RNA sequence: GCCUGGCGGCCGUAGCGCGGUGGUCCCACCUGACCCCAUGCCGAACUCAGAAGUGAAACGCCGUAGCGCCGAUGGUAGUGUGGGGUCUCCCCAUGCGAGAGUAGGGAACUGCCAGGC
RNA sequence: CCGACUUACCAACCCGAUGCAAACUGCGAAUACCGGAGAAUGUUAUCACGGGAGACACACGGCGGGUGCUAACGUCCGUC
RNA sequence: UCCUCCUAAAGAGUAACGGAGGAGCACGAAGGUUGGCUAAUCCUGGUCGGACAUCAGGAGGUUAGUGCAAUGGCAUAAGCC
């Protein structure tokens, strides 16, 4: 019948900036809806709840592809 | 003792004569025997558990394994699955003594070899036949169960050789004496 | 199969230990021999090893792969780590259940002074 | 014999390809898997006339480019969608 | 008639016609209707042109219909205002780019093929080309 | 130097399949188990003690490209910026340039430690 | 008929060729966008705080579209 | 009023009486940890288990599962015991 309904979503994409000033934790990839094809490997244990990838320590963000299934990996390493 | 005594006779003669085999255990060794009952949608009966105890624990005090319908696909009324499929696998040398009591009720008496029960011949590795009869009853009364007990028994070994098809049991199930 | 299932059971502890970046104490168990290895957190470079395939531990025990043989293996790897100067290694179960030979290996490493 | 005359291509690219087609030519390429690929330009209507004979794809033909002769086979023909003209052809050295 | 029996959604957006055609070569038969210029082929005109071709060839040879009308296009009816929902589907259409072979034939000679093709192009709103020789 | 075991790197040029090869060097089958633990029953699964036998399965290595996988130069589609013709589309200058296919590549390489020669 | 069945249709399925998708993706541009380093130019244009507003009824044209009939000096969006 | 996809132009955001669907809960386990396991489907032998009820092997990689819509994820399966 009447199909005029929609749900508001706010931001579902990365903002890894890698040089702007943010101490330790930043929502590197927030509301990404997934934990698997963007893991955390470098700066300890990300992907807490709602799969938001957040840093551990200060540094730049590294995007790499590794693993047997060629998934992506968000890593923070210090300067 | 039964496994080694069966290893003495009619096994190592199958290694060189008919089909030459490179190793000792290239011959299809008798792996685990299993039996499966066909109890239907009736859960209200209780005969299935002590029938499984009668067919499993005629010497020991073993217990069966029962589980629900976890694949859970049916055209019938039940979806999630009551316990329907009770799986029984023997322990240790009781598999061998079950085979030994089966063949000693099969060969000298023509009751267990009633007809042409072994007409199907398989070389895949699986051979099954519903016995629909007893082998050994633990009590004095040999027939107290009203059911004909159409359970399935599947010998799990590769029957490429015809020695198991002619020597131990035959297709026409006719015991022969000289 | 059995080895594939063992690796799949190990993967929790392996990527967890490689992801906290901790020195690990990895076991490999065969029915004929028992192995042990301590590995730096990068994973490509190992520090010391101890096994029953070497004669230095293998002459003492009449059978390689025993409870007290695994105890001797554990005291061997733990004294090698103590003379190398490393400490606070983490036990890496690596998919064998924590029972039997690896239990003897683990409390041998515990009573030989290698803290976890 | 079905000999063709070709010249080596002056410039590569989208605009060069469209300019050659506007000037009654079309690009093509010579490749063999053992020597470097060499890109040629040809008079469009002669290749039309010797393509209308269906023996182009059966026998090995010759290309007279720059004084040297290469014996090749027609690999595939890239044609215009709605025109009897074509845009590209490919050659395998044989 | 010449519509999909099931479709994932009952209406889809209008869109724009793309650049060029896709699948321009004769494949099944020996002769085909190579289209020129953009347009919209509906189900009734492709049925009419196929009926004209089959009538011209007198049940001889084989006719392949290459296109399929898989796009539902909606018409708002008469004396109804604008808005208040999309219209219901009236007819089924196949989007055509220049060069797409529409029809096919094999087993008839060149004369009867070109005759049936003349009648079909007379029924259709889209022009045709002329490459007619035998297939290898 | 050769052959194996463990942990890694890179993740199919690293995979599947065919034919061959190695046996207390090693690895894997194998005997027994109400000794410790275990089976929603089962010492197939998981453990313990081990001695016979085996390369059969499995593992590993080498030829096999039969398929998977990678895959250029060109051309094509598209497009950023200027300009032009217009039934909804396209052309020209310029920059960037696919995808699918084609020629082909391809049946791995390398690091630390331990064992037998 | 546990042999005359197994054809003049689906051989459920599967293989080869050809298409089609805003709610398909084993691929994938140009551009935009975010963040670094460098020169040159720009009345520091950028950011913060404080005083004072207006405005929240927009229109056409080009490009990307929804709707409409790829109708409208139609309507609703993105960008100039 | 709140979710999911598309329109939405490969950062977010982006309208319509535009195109399709869902929510106003549930669970003291369907939360935590430890330990374990891998699916949907095809086939041959087998009980009036006939195409599917329970078998036993190969193929077959998630083509099933997620308490409930859709999207994004899963083998560390977040699935199952």
């Amino acid at each position: 019948g009447g199909s005029t309904r929609n749900g508001r979503d706010s931001e579902a994409k990365r903002l890894g900036v890698k040089r702007f000033g943010g101490e330790s934790v930043l929502a590197g990839s927030i509301i990404v809806r997934q934990r698997g094809t963007k893991f955390h490997a470098g700066a300890n244990v990300g992907c807490g709840r709602d799969h938001t990838l957040f840093a551990k320590a200060d540094g730049k963000v590294k995007f790499e592809v590794k693993g047997p299934k060629n998934r992506k990996f968000i890593s923070i390493e210090a300067e | 003792a039964k496994l080694h005594d069966y290893y003495k006779d009619e096994v190592v003669k199958k290694l060189m004569t008919e089909f030459n085999y490179n190793s000792v255990m290239q011959v299809p060794r008798v792996e685990k025997i299993t039996l499966n009952m066909g109890v239907g949608e009736a859960i209200a009966d209780k005969k299935l558990l002590d029938n499984a105890a009668a067919d499993l624990a005629a010497i020991s005090g073993q217990k069966p394994l029962i589980t629900k319908a976890r694949k859970s696909v049916a055209g019938f009324k039940i979806r999630q699955g009551y316990p329907i499929g009770c799986k029984v696998t023997l322990r240790g040398e009781r598999m061998w003594e079950f085979f030994e009591r089966l063949i000693t009720i099969a060969v000298p008496r023509i009751r267990d070899f009633r007809g042409l029960s072994a007409k199907s011949f398989d070389g895949r590795g699986n051979y099954s036949m519903g016995v629909r009869e007893q082998i050994i009853f633990p009590e004095i009364d040999y027939d107290k169960v009203d059911r004909v007990r159409g359970l399935d028994i599947t010998i799990t070994t590769t029957a490429k050789s015809d020695e198991e098809g002619r020597a131990l049991l035959a297709a026409f199930d006719f015991p022969f004496r000289k | 199969d059995k080895k594939s299932a063992r690796i799949r059971r190990a993967t929790r502890a392996r990527r967890k230990l490689q992801e906290l970046g901790a020195t690990r104490l990895v076991v490999h168990r065969t029915p004929r021999h028992i192995y042990a290895q301590v590995i730096a957190p990068n994973g490509s470079e190992v520090l010391v090893a101890a096994s029953t395939v070497e004669k230095a531990i293998a002459e003492q025990l009449k059978y390689t792969g025993n409870k007290d043989a695994a105890a001797a293996v554990g005291k061997a790897v733990a004294e090698r780590a103590l003379e190398k100067g490393i400490k606070d290694v983490s036990f890496d179960r690596s998919g064998f259940q924590y029972h039997g030979r690896v239990q003897a290996l683990a409390d041998a490493a515990r009573e030989a002074g290698l803290q976890f | 014999m079905f000999t063709i005359n070709a010249e080596v291509r002056k410039e590569q690219g989208k605009g060069a390809s469209r300019r050659l087609r506007a000037a009654n030519k079309f690009p093509a390429i010579i490749y063999g898997g053992k020597e470097a690929p060499l890109a040629i330009e040809l008079d469009h209507d002669k290749v039309m006339n010797m393509q209308a004979k269906a023996e182009f794809y059966s026998e090995v033909l010759t290309i007279v480019v720059d004084g040297k002769e290469i014996k090749v086979k027609a690999q595939d023909v890239q044609r215009h969608p709605y025109k009897p003209k074509l845009q590209h052809i490919d050659f395998v050295r044989a | 008639m010449l519509q999909p029996k099931r479709t994932k959604f009952r209406k889809m957006h209008k869109g724009r016609n793309r650049g060029l055609a896709q699948g321009t070569d004769v494949s099944f038969g020996s002769f085909g209707l190579k289209a020129v210029g953009r347009g919209r082929l509906t189900a009734r005109q492709i049925e009419a042109a196929r009926r004209a071709m089959t009538r011209a060839v007198k049940r001889q040879g084989k006719i392949w219909i290459r296109v399929f009308p898989d796009k539902p296009i909606t018409e708002k009816p008469l004396a109804v205002r604008m808005g208040k929902g999309k219209g219901n589907v009236e007819y089924w259409v196949a989007l055509i780019q220049p060069g797409k072979v529409l029809y096919e034939m094999d087993g008839v000679p060149e004369e009867l093929a070109r005759e049936a093709f003349k009648l079909a192009a007379a029924k259709l709103p889209i022009k045709t080309t002329f490459v007619t020789k035998t297939v290898m």
